[PDB]
């Protein structure tokens, strides 16, 4: 009954726990590679070693919070459990799909570790741009083991975005049209789409990178009349349309987060939520060459991809917006979980208009590979994704589990990791600016001041998660049961009880059309 | 060649409480082992040779 | 039980034997690159195979023998069947885009022109217009297969899409033939590249369309398919239409205008 | 009184200032003396 | 060079410089004020018991906050695009130099007249002579002639380097096969300090670049003296 | 040219496939393929939810185009009333 | 949508009902209080009448609670709606929650 | 286009296999004859060892390490040149 129950799985519950445990578990991991960067840098000179060591650190670290973390928890996690109880669904189109895209990630990740466990490790970040990445500067297994665990997780990824885009379209109650669905469920087919759309042209480049590295072929090697720069667009194709894949799914947890500890029964401004999402996930695919600023681009080209990435604030402002007249008038409840996504709300915003700096391929010159780029993804990452995800997570605890979590140990949690994470990564626009290049192991001494800090504040983030493993300790250890949770007209997921059983809509709802 | 689905259809729907994928018989059985041993053998041999992999050889 | 019309999926060992199959490949391509071996890669690719052969084995026991594909259902792979294309649209076009990126901007060390200088491409009116030809009338006999089925004519639903995988085994002998007879190769810069990294997943793809028609053909013997229900027939067909519209862009793009 | 997990698909009660008269009372069963107050509200409230 | 707990950007030895660092003061006074305001209307929301709980019509409040960020979009994009251009104009340059990375050095070529190249290697932290900084000195550093329009040509002869100068607001990729031009005029003479900016491997962190800018006849002796 | 011999569902549906199949040529939808709809939903006239239970889900778009669906569990017994706009709905157990 | 006047009239129709239900009692006053601001005297009065047609004394307390409630900040609205309403609470019997001692903590 | 041809009223199994014999494989067969026919070796060119050809930056999985994976002897030069 246990291997039945937990390797055979084709249930949508069990699957997105599957998830959410492994995503948990990679979590750990991303953590300690974050806190060996940052030992390395918290004071001049070198820890570890040059910076190979260093970048297969970094590199790690990347690909583990990405694709081992964030998007199991977001997608697979909260997608599965909450997709198909949100829609009245009885689970997933291709129950059994599903499964095979939860249990292609350990191997994922086995390949990954190999990667770094083989040779000198893959220090090539998480980017793997060639010539670094090729088989002469980074000769042997590891780049390789690190392309195949892409492969792996793209697989995943792509199967799991066809089941969530047939599952929302095709399983919905007959009367309910796509605009009566829940926002965290578009949320999840746009991202979904971006998926879909996305990985087979990642695949296709490091399928490329294998085959310069291993059978001869040169798309990247210009002796062969390859182009190094032909990679970076055919990653970055990918890797724009990816950020926002890491940030929609929290967007979507976020309106209903906000929308439930205000105390409203919906959403300020539905459609314009929708159509920001749609606009966001559109304007994500044209926008790639502001990776590319620097490569030697023609100045036209370099205007157009200013302008088109700054538009990208004016749907994502309407959501901002839309939370805000979503808490106005609200009974706020100051749940830990509406912590999390008030301070969602602020500390993205700050890092969405870092990234609008970015955008002006003037200024960009001079910031790009610094630091003033890695200020900008860990606000919109460490302080967007990861919040939305511990909003999530300790919002929709008791609905998997159950249990309730204790609301104190909770607030200090949040409490910890907010100055953690602000200390670690405000800093880091100064270093930035002032010149301080990405995927140094060491910087010269006038920078000491503000890595010194940036350092002692990752180690308040690693205080905050050592807390969170014994707050959901705690909660198991307890088994306080939940008994009623309010809003339930609104809230649908919640309606069959804490934990719903096994199988739920057994019997599907009743929506008549009028 | 003849119609023999309806005799298919008595096969696998006979309320045996076998799951879909040993609902034909002792076959069935063999072909899953035969499969499953291969992956979980394949598995470990694979982590021998991360082992192997892992340490540099002379 | 239910009162919804979709189908609860028994517990099944496919997912993990799949995915440990995917570990053996990865694995087992990194050992055969790298520590001259190919044992790893033959256990994964059989039992790919393996888990292949039994899941879809499962899903004509769930459809065919059981009952469980209901409109709803079908539906539902319907959907799935064209995500899944479109992913692999996506997927050629990052070929096309290598293609094109490098054939346009020609660099100094192919000559700075396009073909380089020293590659003498095939002649498109010769074989690779009989493998257009011949992929293009693959896509009308597969369409008259479709019309006998869904008329109820079991003899020319049979005839017919034997001639459509005759037609496709036809392309991949004569895709087969040309690759040995190229005086150029895969390590002929990016040229050789771009040709056979791209027509080379074409062809695995003509493969492995001509393998999910044969299995068609099969069912079809062993009167699986009713005229209204057959699905897995028109999955299939959709997907050989997108193997011949993407030979008809390699065709124009590498053979035709490449040349 | 006593809410119960096997009650989750029922009416239940809540204390919340924007939902001020909640879809049950909080007390279900009466006794005796509860009873006559109940009955007893029926009449003037000034005699309360 | 950057120094000590320094906060924004290095002060502009070039003209193209001074004009980003403007650019960057308008573009951070939009940044505050709407990060600024964002935080003061959370707070806001969230500091009245007074509540409204119905359904609340979005149509009129969504055209306010769509028509005021394309305008502050426009406002930001009309001088970024514009220093953009001028950034890409025609200048004529009286002297072209070539660097090529390498791991881990910088190499450079002046062969307009002859055929003058060295190498340019961080000075290791053991050997600085004292006051020199660590990690930033070079052995040979690149002179150049100041107050004067000078191209560069950037290349790698291995993997991708980043050839970097942020006081004179130069960043341009040295990509094998591909000869990358950027322009640089310092308006004054003094020592100017870059880094490697794209990962190249083991010693990434440790191959910086000096530009020693001079009068220009200073610079043709030491030219000769180079050859 | 023409002839037979390719089964018709009516000859070869089996299992759910075939039990939606019969079910629909006569005009019934005992696996909620369809939308119901809506009765006046007065108290009178309440909108009748069947169940093979004594209790379903509803959902209620209260006026055409809501995003917003009202969700609650009916129960066997008294009609009962949208928490958000009071139409009425009544279980018809079976 | 309408002038004040039509709103506060419509909501006293409603409560003023006289077969009015504990259904509709409940769904009017939790409706009522979603709206941006405190129902004026007349409304609270012909809700209070209705909570005495059906037999509810409890409910005609936490209806006053809800007018404190709503007021927020503005600490003098409750004394002022309980001064509108004195007649009708005497005419009825219902003790405010401060007399019941229901607004301590 | 309405192409050349004409028919319709129902597109059907008749039709479909109408174009079949009559228009696909006619055509297989034209371009089969046209093939067969402009077969016969080419003239192997003068071999050049320009660098951009027969690259070699890892030795192949299979073989000596030296020879592409359906190499034929008589039109794909080695590094060195045509072989044996
Ligand atoms: C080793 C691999 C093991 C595969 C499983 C073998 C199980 C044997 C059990 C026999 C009892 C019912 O009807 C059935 C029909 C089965 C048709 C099989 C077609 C096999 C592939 C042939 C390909 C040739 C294509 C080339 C075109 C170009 C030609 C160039 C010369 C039932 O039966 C349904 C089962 C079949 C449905 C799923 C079939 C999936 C097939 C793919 C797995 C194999 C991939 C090979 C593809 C790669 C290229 C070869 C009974 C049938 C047993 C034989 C199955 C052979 C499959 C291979
Ligand atoms: C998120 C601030 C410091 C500053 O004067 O920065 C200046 C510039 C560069 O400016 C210059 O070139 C001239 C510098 C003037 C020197 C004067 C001395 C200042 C004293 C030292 C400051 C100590 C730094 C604290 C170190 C901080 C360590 C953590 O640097 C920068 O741009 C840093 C770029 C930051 C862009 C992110 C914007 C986030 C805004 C959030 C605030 C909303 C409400 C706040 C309220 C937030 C409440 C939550
Ligand atoms: C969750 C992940 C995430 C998200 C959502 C974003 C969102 C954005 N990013 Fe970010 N970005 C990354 C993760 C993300 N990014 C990562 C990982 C990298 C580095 C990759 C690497 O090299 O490793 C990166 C790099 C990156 C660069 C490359 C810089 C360089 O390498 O030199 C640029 C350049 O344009 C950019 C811009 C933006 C912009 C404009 C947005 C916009 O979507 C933000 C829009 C949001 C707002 C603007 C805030 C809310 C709006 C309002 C309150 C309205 C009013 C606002 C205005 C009028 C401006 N990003
Ligand atoms: C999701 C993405 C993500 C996240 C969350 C983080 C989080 C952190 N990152 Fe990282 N980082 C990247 C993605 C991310 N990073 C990327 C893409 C790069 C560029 C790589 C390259 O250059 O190639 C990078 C680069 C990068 C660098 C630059 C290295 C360089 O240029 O040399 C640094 C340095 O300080 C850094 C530090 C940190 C730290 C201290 C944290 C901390 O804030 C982490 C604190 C811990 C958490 C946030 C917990 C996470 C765990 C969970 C949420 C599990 C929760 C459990 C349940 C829900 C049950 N990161
Ligand atoms: C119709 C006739 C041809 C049919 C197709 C035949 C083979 C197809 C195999 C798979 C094709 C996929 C791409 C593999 C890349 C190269 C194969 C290209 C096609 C081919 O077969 O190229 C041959 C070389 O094969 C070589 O190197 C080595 C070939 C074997 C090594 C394969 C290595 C593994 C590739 C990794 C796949 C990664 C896939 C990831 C997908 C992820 C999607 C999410 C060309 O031979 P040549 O001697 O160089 O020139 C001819 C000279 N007379
Ligand atoms: C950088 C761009 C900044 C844009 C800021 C726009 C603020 C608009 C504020 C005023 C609207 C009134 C009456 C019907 C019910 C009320 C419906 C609307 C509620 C008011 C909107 C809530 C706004 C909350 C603040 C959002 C900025
Ligand atoms: C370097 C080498 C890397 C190698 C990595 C290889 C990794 C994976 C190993 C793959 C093993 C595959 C085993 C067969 C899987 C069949 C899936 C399938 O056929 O899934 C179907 C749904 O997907 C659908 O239709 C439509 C979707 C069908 C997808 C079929 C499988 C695709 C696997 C490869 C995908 C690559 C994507 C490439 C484009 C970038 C059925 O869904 P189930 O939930 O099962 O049933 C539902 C029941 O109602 C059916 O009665
Ligand atoms: C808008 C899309 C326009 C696409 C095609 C532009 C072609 C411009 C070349 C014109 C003829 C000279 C050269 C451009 O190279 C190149 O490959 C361009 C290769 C195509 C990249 C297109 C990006 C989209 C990819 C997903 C679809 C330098
Ligand atoms: C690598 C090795 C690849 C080897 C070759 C694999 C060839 C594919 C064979 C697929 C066989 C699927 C048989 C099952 C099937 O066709 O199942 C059908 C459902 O379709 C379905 O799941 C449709 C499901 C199948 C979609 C498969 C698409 C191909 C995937 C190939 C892998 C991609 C590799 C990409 C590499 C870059 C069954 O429903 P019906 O037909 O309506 O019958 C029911 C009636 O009888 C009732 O009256
Ligand atoms: C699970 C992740 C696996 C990472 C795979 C890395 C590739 C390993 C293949 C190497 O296998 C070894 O090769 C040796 C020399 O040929 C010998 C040895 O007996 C064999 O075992
Ligand atoms: C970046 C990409 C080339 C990728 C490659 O080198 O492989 C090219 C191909 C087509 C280009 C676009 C098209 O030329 C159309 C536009 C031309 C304008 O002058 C700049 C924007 C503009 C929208 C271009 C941006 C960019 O240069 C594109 C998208
Ligand atoms: C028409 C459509 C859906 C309306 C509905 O059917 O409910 C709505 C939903 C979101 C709306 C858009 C968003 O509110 C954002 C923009 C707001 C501006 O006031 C007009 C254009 C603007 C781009 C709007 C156009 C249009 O009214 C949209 C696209
Ligand atoms: Cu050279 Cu980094
Ligand atoms: O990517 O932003
Ligand atoms: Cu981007
Ligand atoms: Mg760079
Ligand atoms: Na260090
Ligand atoms: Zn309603």
């Amino acid at each position: 009954m246990f291997i039945n129950r937990w390797l055979f799985s084709t249930n949508h519950k069990d699957i997105g726990t599957l998830y959410l445990l492994f995503g948990a578990w990679a979590g750990m991991v991303g953590t300690a590679l974050s806190l060996l960067i940052r030992a390395e840098l918290g004071q001049p000179g070198t820890l570890l070693g040059d910076d190979q060591i260093y970048n297969v650190v970094v590199t790690a670290h990347a690909f583990v919070m990405i694709f081992f973390m964030v998007m199991p928890i977001m997608i697979g996690g909260f997608g599965n459990w909450l997709v198909p109880l949100m829609i009245g669904a009885p689970d997933m189109a291709f129950p059994r799909m599903n499964n095979m895209s939860f249990w292609l990630l350990p191997p994922s990740f086995l390949l990954l570790l190999a990667s770094s466990m083989v040779e000198a490790g893959a220090g090539t970040g998480w980017t793997v741009y060639p010539p670094l990445a090729g088989n002469l500067a980074h000769a042997g297994a590891s780049v390789d083991l690190t392309i195949f665990s892409l492969h792996l997780a793209g697989v995943s990824s792509i199967l799991g975005a066809i089941n969530f885009i047939t599952t929302i379209i095709n399983m919905k109650p007959p009367a309910m049209s796509q605009y009566q669905t829940p926002l965290f469920v578009w949320s999840v087919m746009i991202t979904a789409v971006l998926l879909l759309l996305s990985l087979p042209v990642l695949a296709a480049g490091i399928t490329m990178l294998l085959t310069d590295r291993n059978l001869n072929t040169t798309f990247f090697d210009p002796a062969g009349g390859g182009d190094p720069i032909l990679y970076q667009h055919l990653f970055w194709f990918f890797g724009h349309p990816e950020v926002y894949i890491l940030i929609l799914p929290g967007f979507g947890m976020i309106s209903h987060i906000v929308t439930y500890y205000s105390g409203k029964k919906e959403p300020f401004g539905y459609m314009g939520m929708v159509w920001a999402m749609m606009s966001i996930g559109f304007l994500g695919f044209i926008v790639w060459a502001h990776h590319m600023f620097t490569v030697g681009m023609d100045v036209d080209t370099r205007a157009y991809f200013t302008s088109a990435t700054m538009i990208i604030a004016i749907p994502t402002g309407v959501k901002v917006f839309s939370w805000l007249a979503t808490l106005h008038g609200g009974n706020i409840k100051w749940s830990p979980a509406m912590m999390w996504a008030l301070g969602f709300i602020f500390l993205f915003t700050v890092g969405g208009l870092t990234g609008i700096v970015l955008a002006n391929s003037s200024l960009d010159i001079v910031l790009h590979d610094t630091y003033y780029v890695v200020a900008h993804f860990h606000y919109v990452l460490s302080m967007g994704a990861v919040f939305a995800i511990m909003g999530g997570f300790v919002h929709w605890f008791p609905l998997f589990s159950g249990y309730t979590l204790n609301d104190t140990w909770a607030k200090i949690h949040f409490a910890i990791m907010f100055v953690g994470v602000n200390m670690t990564f405000f800093p880091q626009h100064f270093l930035g600016l002032s010149g301080m290049p990405r995927r140094y192991s060491d910087y010269p001494d006038a920078y000491t001041m503000w890595n010194t800090i940036s350092s002692m504040g990752s180690f308040i983030s690693l205080t905050a998660v050592m807390l969170m493993v014994f707050i959901i300790w705690e909660a198991f250890a307890s088994k306080r049961e939940v008994l009623t949770v309010d809003l339930t007209t609104t809230n649908l997921e919640w309606l069959n009880g804490c934990p719903p059983p096994y199988h739920t809509f057994e019997e599907p709802t009743y929506v008549n059309l009028k | 060649f003849e119609n023999r689905v309806a005799e298919k259809q008595k096969l696998f729907q006979e309320d045996n409480g076998l799951p879909v994928h040993l609902k034909g018989g002792a076959t069935d059985n063999i072909l899953y082992r035969v499969t499953m041993t291969l992956c979980l053998g394949g598995t470990l041999y694979s982590l021998y040779c991360l082992g192997w992999a892992s340490f540099p050889h002379k | 039980h239910q009162t919804h019309a979709y189908h609860m999926v028994n517990p099944s060992p496919w997912p993990l034997t799949g995915a440990l199959s995917a570990l053996l490949m990865t694995s087992g391509l990194t050992m055969w690159f790298h520590f001259n071996s190919m044992t790893l890669l033959m256990i994964g690719l059989t039992t790919n195979m393996l888990t292949m052969y039994q899941w879809w084995r499962d899903v004509i026991r769930e459809s065919t023998f059981q009952g469980h594909h209901t409109p709803a259902v079908q539906k539902g792979l319907r959907y799935g069947m064209i995500l899944f294309i479109i992913s692999e649209v996506l997927f050629f076009t990052g070929f096309f885009w290598a293609f094109y990126h490098s054939s346009l901007a020609p660099t100094p060390e192919l000559g700075g022109c396009w073909p380089p200088t020293g590659i003498h491409p095939l002649n498109p009116l010769e074989v690779p217009l009989l493998n257009t030809s011949v992929l293009l009338a693959s896509g009308v006999s597969i369409t008259w297969a479709h019309h006998s089925l869904m008329e109820g004519d079991r003899k020319h639903m049979l005839q017919a899409l034997f001639i459509t995988i005759t037609l496709g085994v036809y392309f991949t002998l004569l895709q087969a033939s040309e690759y040995y007879e190229a005086p150029f190769t895969i390590s002929d810069g990016v040229y050789g590249s771009t040709f056979f990294v791209a027509t080379g997943f074409h062809g695995l793809h003509v493969i492995i369309g001509s393998t999910f028609l044969i299995v068609c053909f099969f069912r079809q013997l062993k009167f699986h398919f009713t005229s209204n229900h057959h699905f897995g027939f028109e999955a299939a067909a959709w997907y050989w239409h997108f193997v011949d519209v993407v030979w008809l862009f390699l065709y124009v793009s590498i053979y035709w205008w490449g040349s | 009184s006593v809410v119960k997990s096997e009650d989750y698909a029922l009416p239940s009660y809540v204390d919340r200032r924007d939902y001020p008269l909640p879809d049950v009372a909080h007390v279900k069963n009466l006794s005796a003396s509860q009873k006559a107050l109940k009955e007893k509200e029926k009449a003037s409230w000034s005699s309360l | 060079m950057a120094y000590p707990m320094q906060l924004g950007f290095q002060d502009a030895t070039s003209p193209i410089m001074e004009e980003l660092l403007h650019f960057h003061d308008h573009t951070l006074m939009i940044v505050f004020l709407i990060s600024s305001l964002v935080l003061y209307i959370i707070s806001l929301m969230l500091t009245t018991k007074l509540t409204h709980t119905s359904t609340m019509d979005a149509q009129e409040v969504e055209t306010i906050w769509t028509i005021l960020p394309a305008i502050i979009l426009i406002l930001i994009a009309l001088p970024s695009l514009r220093i953009l251009y001028m950034m890409d104009e025609i200048n004529n340059p009286s002297l072209t130099v070539k660097t090529m990375g390498h791991q881990w050095y910088w190499s450079y070529e002046y062969t307009d007249y002859e055929d003058l190249s060295f190498d340019s290697y961080m000075i290791p932290t053991s050997e600085l002579k004292p006051g020199e900084l660590r990690l930033l000195e070079v052995d040979n550093r690149v002179v150049l002639p100041m107050e004067m329009t000078i191209r560069m040509l950037v290349s790698s002869e291995d993997v991708l380097h980043s050839w970097a100068v942020p006081s004179l607001g130069l960043k341009t990729d040295a990509i094998p096969g591909r000869l990358n031009q950027t322009t640089l005029m310092s308006s004054r003479p003094g020592l100017y300090y870059g880094q490697c900016s794209e990962i190249c491997g083991s010693n990434h962190s440790f191959m910086p670049i000096v530009l020693e800018l001079v009068p220009l006849k200073y610079f043709e002796k030491w030219s000769a003296s180079m050859l | 040219a023409s002839g037979g011999g390719v089964p018709t569902d009516e000859e070869q549906a089996t299992g759910l496939e075939r039990e939606v199949m019969l079910a629909a040529r006569k005009g019934q939808d005992p696996y909620n393929i369809l939308a119901p709809k809506a009765t006046s939903g007065t108290k009178e006239d309440p909108n009748l939810v069947p169940s093979i239970t004594n209790k379903r889900i509803v959902g209620c778009i209260c006026e055409e185009d809501n995003s917003t669906v009202i969700w609650f569990w009916l129960h066997k017994g008294e009609a009962q009333r949208c928490p958000s706009c009071g139409t009425h709905y009544k279980l018809v157990p079976h | 949508h309408e002038t004040d006047e039509e709103f506060d009239a419509r909501w006293v129709t409603y409560f003023n009902k006289p077969d009015i239900d504990a259904w509709e009692l409940r769904k009017g006053m939790n409706t009522l209080v979603g709206y941006d601001l405190v129902p004026e005297p007349k409304i609270i009065d012909a809700a209070l009448r209705a909570c005495r047609r059906l037999n509810d004394f409890a409910s005609a307390v936490r209806i006053l609670e809800v007018v404190k409630d709503k007021a927020g900040p503005h600490k003098e609205i409750y004394p002022y709606v309980i001064q509108e309403l004195r007649p009708t609470l005497n005419e009825l019997g219902i003790s405010t929650p401060e007399e019941l001692g229901l607004d301590k903590v | 286009a309405s192409a050349a041809k004409g028919d319709h009223g129902g597109t059907g199994a008749r039709t479909w296999r109408f174009l079949t014999f009559g228009l696909a494989l006619p055509s297989v067969a034209l371009c089969t004859l046209n093939s067969w026919l402009h077969s016969g070796h080419r003239e192997r060119p003068a071999f050049i060892p320009y660098h951009h050809l027969r690259i070699r930056t890892k030795p192949f999985s299979w073989g000596d390490g030296n020879h592409t994976f359906f190499h034929n002897p008589r039109v794909n030069p080695l590094p060195t040149g045509y072989e044996k």
